[PDB]
C-alpha cells in the first residue's frame, strides 16, 4: 500500500549509501 | 554476512529478528509484510535434521532493530505469535525446496520511522527484476565470517543476481524453479554473502518504475559463507505468492 | 550476549 517506501528514505527522498549500486544494474 | 557493511537507521525497516526466549538468542532473520504478518524460511521453524521444531510459544519476533544484542527501548517492537504457517510442500528431506512459512502476530505492530512492511512482487515485478546481473540486497545480524564473529549492528550487501546454469554447475544439490542463487563469481573480485543466523531474512530489490522495495527473495540455504565458486540460494518469493495469498487469505 | 528484554515479553 505504502509497503516499501521507507518513512527515513524514500518518504523523505533521501537516498542511502547503496542503493545506487543496485539501480545502476538494473539495465 | 560476510563482507559487508554496517546497516544505516531504518535503512530495512521491514527486517525482523526471531528470537528464542529460552535460552534467549538469534534464531533467524524474518520481513515484515504486512501489520499483523512475517515471512521467513521455513527451516527458520523446520529441520528434522537438527531436530528443530518450533511452536508459536518457542519464540518472539523483534522488529524495529538496528543492534543485535541490545534491547531498543523506545525503538523495536517485540512480539507474541498467533499462528506459525509452513509450506505443505516444503522439502526439508532432500533440498530446502519451497522454504517458506508465514507468522501471523498475536497483535498488529504499530508502524514508525523504524518499522514498515516490504512489498511482495508481482509477475511483471519478478519478470523485470530476477535478471542475471541485476542486483538484490540482503540484510541479517548472521556471523561475519564462516568460522569478526557477529556483528553489533544490522548488516547489508548488495549482490547480483546469477544465471540458472550458473547456479546449477556450482552445487551437487538439485536446483529448483523455486530458488534462484546470487553472489559474485571469483572473476568478479567483490565478495558477499549471508552466514550462520542470517537464514529466513529478505533478499529485496528497489524497482526502478515505481521506486519501492521488493522482497524478492528469503535467504534460505549456501555451502559455506562467500566461498568462491559459490553462492547463496535464495526462495523465490514470487513463485510462491499463490500459497502466501492463500494463508493469509483465509486466516 | 543478549540483553534482557521486559520479562513480559516472556
Ligand atoms: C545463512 C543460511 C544460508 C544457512 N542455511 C542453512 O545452513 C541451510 C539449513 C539446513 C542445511 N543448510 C545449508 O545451507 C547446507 N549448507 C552446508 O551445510 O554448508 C556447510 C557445508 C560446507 C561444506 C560441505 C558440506 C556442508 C546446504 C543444504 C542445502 C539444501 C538442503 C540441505 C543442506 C548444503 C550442504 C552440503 C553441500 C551443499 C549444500 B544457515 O547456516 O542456516
Amino acid at each position: 500500500a505504502d509497503c516499501g517506501l521507507r518513512p527515513l528514505f524514500e518518504k523523505k527522498s533521501l537516498e542511502d549509501k547503496t542503493e545506487r549500486e543496485l539501480l545502476e544494474s538494473y539495465i | 554476512i560476510v563482507e559487508g557493511s554496517d546497516a544505516e537507521i531504518g535503512m530495512s525497516p521491514w527486517q525482523v529478528m526471531l528470537f528464542r526466549k529460552s535460552p534467549q538468542e538469534l534464531l533467524c532473520g524474518a520481513s515484515l509484510i504486512s501489520d499483523r504478518w512475517v515471512l521467513t524460511a521455513a527451516h527458520c521453524l523446520l529441520y528434522p535434521p537438527w531436530d528443530k521444531n518450533f511452536t508459536e510459544n518457542d519464540l518472539l519476533v523483534r522488529i524495529g532493530k538496528h543492534s543485535r544484542t541490545r534491547y531498543e527501548r523506545n525503538i523495536e517492537k517485540i512480539s507474541m505469535l498467533e499462528k506459525i504457517y509452513i509450506h505443505p510442500r516444503y522439502n526439508w528431506r532432500e533440498n530446502l525446496d519451497r522454504d517458506i512459512a508465514l507468522m501471523k502476530l498475536k497483535k498488529p505492530v504499530a508502524f514508525s520511522d523504524y518499522i514498515h512492511p516490504v512489498c511482495l512482487p508481482d509477475r511483471e515485478t519478478a519478470a523485470s527484476l530476477l535478471q542475471a546481473g541485476y542486483k538484490g540486497r540482503v540484510t541479517g545480524w548472521g556471523n561475519l565470517k564462516e568460522t569478526k564473529g557477529q556483528p553489533s549492528v544490522l548488516q547489508v550487501v548488495n549482490l547480483p543476481i546469477v544465471e540458472r546454469p550458473v547456479c546449477k554447475d556450482s552445487t551437487r544439490i538439485r536446483i529448483t524453479d523455486n530458488m534462484f542463487c546470487a553472489g559474485y563469481k571469483p572473476d568478479e573480485g567483490k565478495r558477499g554473502d549471508a552466514c550462520e543466523g542470517d537464514s529466513g531474512g529478505p533478499f529485496v530489490m528497489k524497482s526502478p518504475f515505481n521506486n519501492r522495495w521488493y522482497q524478492m527473495g528469503i535467504v534460505s540455504w549456501g555451502e559455506g559463507c562467500d566461498r568462491d565458486g559459490k553462492y547463496g540460494f535464495y526462495t523465490h518469493v514470487f513463485r510462491l505468492k499463490k500459497w502466501i495469498q492463500k494463508v493469509i487469505d483465509q486466516f | 550476549d543478549f540483553e534482557e528484554i521486559p520479562e513480559e515479553y516472556l
